[PDB]
């Protein structure tokens, strides 16, 4: 029933391809946000790009990963403190520590340990107060309580690279940083001939389209914003493998 | 009721159309509505005509203020009443019309054309914003200036679905209530526009900081209906059957002859029609009698009347557009066919009463909040002084303080000395005062008062005789 | 709403006007629109008209200052404001109307004639520049020469491609206002190419030194339109249309008979029109009743009517155009078709509506601003004195010093008689005074006060009897 | 905007106008135009009926003067400017109003003539020259005389194309304002080849020698257009029809019969017709009755209407043209339909604003030119003496000293008493005052009075009633 | 197919083919005045006259 002119079809089309092109740009801001932090380089490649290699120093100290010995999962579950290596793990950054970010494998590897649970029951030994219990089963992140001093954050999002859905965080990382550290949001130059007459330049997400007059017709477009992620102090954080 | 079934013998089976308010048979199909009466107004004589009779019969050539403060509600004093009105006047009357156009923030108009843009705006688009926002580095005396937005620019932000709080880039809470408006920046080399900028409609202290004016038809409408969307379908094919009447009427007048003959085609030419060899043209000297063989033949083509009823059928459809448009039918198509005088009044008196609510509704609301924002901040940098024993502050009631009434140009009569005698008839008996009278000539009785009083004693220098109203 | 849809059965399938600003929708095809409308008003008997109506109605033979200064908001006094008026009208009256029309640099026009010129460029452009400038060289008194530059000079620098703050050649800061102009020199023949030159709009002191005129449609309008792009079609195809009917008639009154025979195409001629061999030409001297064999003939043949209802369709046509342009159809068509006084009066009250809008804008802003920049001269150059004990000095607020209204020619009315019983009438009562009865005629009434007090002493000594405005 | 686009359905893909000033398109071809427009003044009816309106009603039967200058600005004194004024008035009536017609050097024109001269050469080829010489070896009073150059003798020298400095034999200097102006020499014969002078436009001094009057359109506009570019096509064209049509009704009534038979020429004329062997002359008395045999036969061929529709079609024509020019249909056409007098009087007012514009620009700047250029002379040679203790001498301000209005005919009124009394009952109150109404009979008020002072003396001396207007 | 209404368009037609431009008649070929007779009569028979009803 209703139904509409093949114009009012071509205005809802031309709408979601612009949310489409949000969407994307976006995704990949994120992925460069992300790929910051638990390492300290990311490299941008592509098919038609020439690669590119970011680096920002930090130090082999960082990046710590279990190995054979100091393993959270093959050592007994009971009988035992998460709370003395993640001391030891974040004596090695540089700066005060206020927020940790789990991936939800991670965060039920940690709440498994009883003695963490001996820390909530405690009348005067603490002050901590988690939600052990399920919080949000939908959502991209789930604030929980503060433990101790830091807070604790689970975060579970997702990136699609080809038709697969991807997760961001890799398996149950851990990281260890400051919610207050020193993050840059760097945007280029965009290179286009007709934004630069226009007299547009530094700007993120420069919109135009164009009618090729084509044999089917068509009009295109085109979102375009050259992006650049980076990180001042990279040594603030300490990225851990958690196996 | 056979309005709801099906017809008279099943003809209006097929009309059956559906029940939605003004919001979803609106909203879905709003910018092309917009943009479809936009190329109407730029391109038709009709649409332009009924834009300029709104302007200048509406609002006309200059639209001035009267300052009334409640003198009883806010317990003040008569005296003192009228000594601070006549000092928010002066006070305006230097700020409005000033000639380097200051007022608004792109210096290209005054305060009376921004009205008049704000009827028109009205009258096309449906609704009218006005921004009003501060120069904090200007070293004038008055900061605030006012600028003009077209309906256009307010939007949703980055495309996104109408929503059940954001329609069509208003906001709304949870009541019918708008909050604030998301404005874009439109601009002309390329398209596709860049940002979209949040404004709210009020300042955390009550000042206006955002202007919509327009009449809702229902009970839930974000924005209006320009009144276009009547007529939008005749005119175009009125102007698509003129333009196909002109071509055709060119066409058919533009063969005048036929010749049939067997020679070729160049001495055809050359033995009947009277040309020269030496196609070809003919030269339009005198006259011709051209002689023929039995094979040649001349015809001399007839066409139809230029005009075969082409004239009685748009004086209806005009008639039908001006109905529709609100102009009267003499005014929109220049017609004015022999009449007497009463049905020339009537017209006029019908056309009147539409004019009048149009400028006491829209231009006056748009007018009265442009002259409370002005008054706060007049108020604010104290180029005036309240009075005081005041119950009321300013803020608390600000329509107590800002209560004005508009006066703009009077009606032209089609008698010039009917509407005298009438006038005198109405002053001689009690019936109406002097500001009425006064008033429906575009006047200020205090201002004719203040020219009578100077010149009765210019004239008592000079030695002439004392005028009329010169008291013995 | 079905004006946002498809249509009636979906005969608006295809007509999907873009949503495109004002800006995006007149600057592309700028430059055309604006030679077609000076084709237009150089080539046809009526865009030449309602120039010519426009400039002898909205302006007339003689545009009077008349200086009223806001002396309550400076606080100078009453007498001292009346002196400093008439010293700059005398001034500015001696300036003004200059015989050796030295107001502007090329020495072609007087100061009426300039603002005729500035109304008549925009009818038919939609904008008007003026170039204020000085002469060191000249050793007048005032050294203020003015000048008109025509929209076409006024461009782009080099043809280059259009920008955000460079739009059209006229500059734009961050926000709507302009802040300089590219023009450009025109040498028609050749020479080095056009070179584009930087004008600021305003000096560093606050002076005004360059004008541009027109009223905005949207929020952002950079260059104005002018007022045929309506009715542009319409007036070309009516004149394709009258010239193809012109010649259509020519060539069906010119083959007045023909001849139809089986002899020679001379033999012909002699024997049945009764031209001589002694083609072959005919005398019109006398009757004549030729003699034919059984072969020949003679046929009279008879064309079209030469008027088939062509009138009534330029009616239409003419109604139409008169309705984009603004004049009333009986002005723009001369026809005058029998109407009563009614009929009469009301169109004349339609015509002058709008004149009176177009005079209270443009002119009046034209003069004002050219006012203002002369008398900075004249005040700063000693010419003339300020009042003492003044609150502001003359930079802070120019509009208080320059504070004017303009006086055009009346209207002719269509009785003589009823106007002036009206204004009588109106006299004796209260409702108006004698400064507004007296402006109404193009009278300054000061003068004729003077001119008054002067008779009644020129009768009194030449011994005739004392007028009847004489006081006892 | 369609205007600037394709247009309806293409129709205007072709409608390519170039973009040029007045200059780019108006000097290639300005020979033929006036050439054009001179044998359509020479050569129609119509258009010299209008040149004949334009003289007569601009200008009439007398250009009277009246004096006026500013003496308040130079602080003179009142009585001094009167006293000056009458001695000015009265040398110039006796200068110009020479029975020997010597104000000009060809002796064959009066003041009054020269003015109507130079409107109408204005009107048809849209400027007016004249220039300012001396003749020393003559003894009269003044030396002074003017010379009326034609439009055409203004050319290049050698006939050479437009240099930048030199635009159709008009010097230019930096600025448009011109320097001096190239003239040919008289030839009437083909032969004796013609030589080029130069003439400054003002002497050393600043006195006038060579005087250009013309209306400019745009910015730079060397020499102007005459009225006639509008409607060059439409009335060569119907001067076309008018003449073909008329030969084609001649050509058609003349064949009042048609033979058919098989016998002689001679012998059938004989028996039918009844002419005389003794082709054949026939006499046209009685009634005849012929008698035909089987073979034979008699046609009176019919003709068609021989005014079908051709008067409207001349109607609509006219009024095209009228429009055009600026004359009123019925002032042209002499049609003068069945009208009442409300849209009698409303055409004359019509006609009336445009023929007061063109006397107030046109005729009064030229003659206000040449009555400077001859008090220069009256004052330097002592003939009238300068007012003593002046602040400026008279070189130093032109104007000022030689400020003058001129007084044309006064308008016929459709009715004759309502001017009248309009008249006495405008005088009687104070809207207007003796000397505007006793100038718009064309007449000075101060001439009057001296007129009635001397009548009262000469009725009361001979016995008779005094007049009404003598003082008791 | 739809046809495109912009223009004045001359078609070439072949010998077979034709166009036929159809003449109806008039719209309202005497119903006013049949209207008049039907409602004189109504109003007769309600009471209220012609001119309050029609």
């Amino acid at each position: 029933q209703n139904l509409a002119d093949p114009a009012y079809r071509r205005r809802r089309i031309i709408m979601q391809n612009m949310r489409d092109e949000e969407l994307a740009i976006a995704q990949v801001e994120e992925m460069q946000a992300v790929s910051a932090v638990l390492k300290g380089k990311y490299t941008m490649t592509g098919e038609a790009f020439d690669p590119v290699e970011v680096d920002m120093g930090r130090s082999e100290e960082n990046n710590i990963t279990q190995s054979g010995g100091t393993e959270w999962s093959k050592r007994d579950k009971s009988t035992y403190d998460p709370t003395d290596d993640i001391e030891a793990y974040a004596l090695n950054a540089s700066g005060v520590v206020n927020i940790i970010v789990f991936d939800p494998k991670g965060w039920a590897l940690f709440r498994s340990f009883k003695a963490v649970k001996e820390k909530l029951d405690t009348r005067r030994g603490s002050n901590s107060e988690l939600e052990t219990a399920v919080k949000d089963l939908g959502k991209a992140v789930s604030y929980k309580g503060m433990y101790g001093d830091v807070a604790i954050v689970v975060y579970s999002g997702q990136y699609v690279e080809n038709g697969v859905k991807k997760n961001f965080l890799p398996d149950n990382t851990m990281v260890l940083g400051n919610t207050q550290a020193r993050g840059l949001r760097t945007y280029g130059c965009i290179q286009d001939a007709d934004a630069q007459r226009e007299g547009i330049n530094a700007s993120a997400r420069y919109p135009k389209n164009w009618v090729t007059t084509g044999d089917p017709a068509r009009e295109f477009t085109m979102i375009q914003s050259a992006p650049l992620m980076l990180l001042a102090d990279p040594d603030e954080f300490v990225s851990v493998q958690l196996a | 009721y056979h309005g709801g079934g099906s017809g008279f013998g099943g003809q209006l089976r097929s009309w059956n159309p559906p029940s939605e308010s003004v919001d979803a048979a609106l909203l879905p199909n709003f910018t092309r509505g917009n943009a479809r009466a936009d190329d109407l107004v730029r391109n038709n004589g009709y649409a332009a005509n009924a834009i300029q009779l709104h302007q200048d019969h509406i609002v006309g050539s200059f639209f001035r203020l009267s300052h009334r403060p409640s003198w009883r509600y806010l317990g003040i004093g008569e005296e003192e009443a009228r000594a601070f009105s006549r000092e928010v006047e002066a006070a305006w009357k230097e700020f409005a019309e000033d000639d380097c156009c200051c007022i608004d923030v792109e210096r290209k108009r005054t305060f009376t054309m921004m009205i008049r843009e704000g009827v028109a705006m009205h009258a096309f688009n449906g609704e009218l914003f006005v921004q009003a926002t501060w120069d904090t580095s200007s070293s004038r005396l008055f900061r605030t200036q006012f600028r003009m937005v077209s309906p256009k620019r307010i939007s949703n932000p980055n495309n996104t679905g109408d929503s059940r709080n954001c329609r069509a880039g208003v906001q709304i809470n949870d009541s019918g209530a708008a909050l604030g408006y998301y404005v874009s920046e439109d601009g002309y080399p390329g398209w596709m526009p860049q940002k979209w900028t949040w404004i709210p409609r009020e300042l955390p202290g009550g000042r206006a900081s955002f202007i919509h004016v327009f009449e809702p038809v229902e009970d839930g409408q974000t924005r209006g209906a320009n009144v276009f969307y009547s007529v939008m379908e005749q005119m175009k094919m009125l102007d698509t059957l003129q333009n196909t009447q002109l071509q055709s009427a060119i066409v058919k007048a533009m063969y005048a002859a036929t010749i049939e003959s067997e020679l070729d085609t160049q001495s055809a030419m050359d033995f009947i029609l009277g040309a020269n060899s030496q196609a070809a043209p003919v030269r339009l000297g005198g006259a011709k009698v051209p002689h023929l063989m039995p094979g040649d033949s001349l015809n001399l083509q007839t066409a139809q009347d230029t005009d075969n009823g082409y004239s009685v059928f748009e004086q209806s459809l005009l008639r039908y557009i001006a109905a529709g448009l609100g102009v009267s039918y003499e005014q929109l198509s220049r017609n004015y066919a022999q009449m007497s005088y009463s049905t020339a009044r009537a017209s006029a008196n019908e056309s009147w009463a539409y004019f009048m609510g149009r400028r006491k509704f829209v231009a006056s609301r748009q007018a009265s909040q442009m002259f409370l924002c002005w008054l706060e901040e007049a108020i604010v940098r104290r180029v005036v002084t309240l009075p005081s024993k005041a119950r009321f502050s300013f803020q608390e009631a600000r329509s107590a303080w800002g209560n004005c009434d508009w006066i703009g140009s009077g009606r032209m009569a089609i008698d010039g000395l009917k509407e005298v005698q009438e006038a005198v008839m109405l002053i001689e008996a009690g019936l109406s005062t002097y500001e009425k009278e006064c008033a429906k000539r575009g006047d200020d009785y205090q201002e004719i008062f203040a020219q009578q009083v100077r010149e009765t004693m210019e004239r008592r220098a000079a030695g002439l005789k004392p005028p009329a109203w010169a008291a013995a």
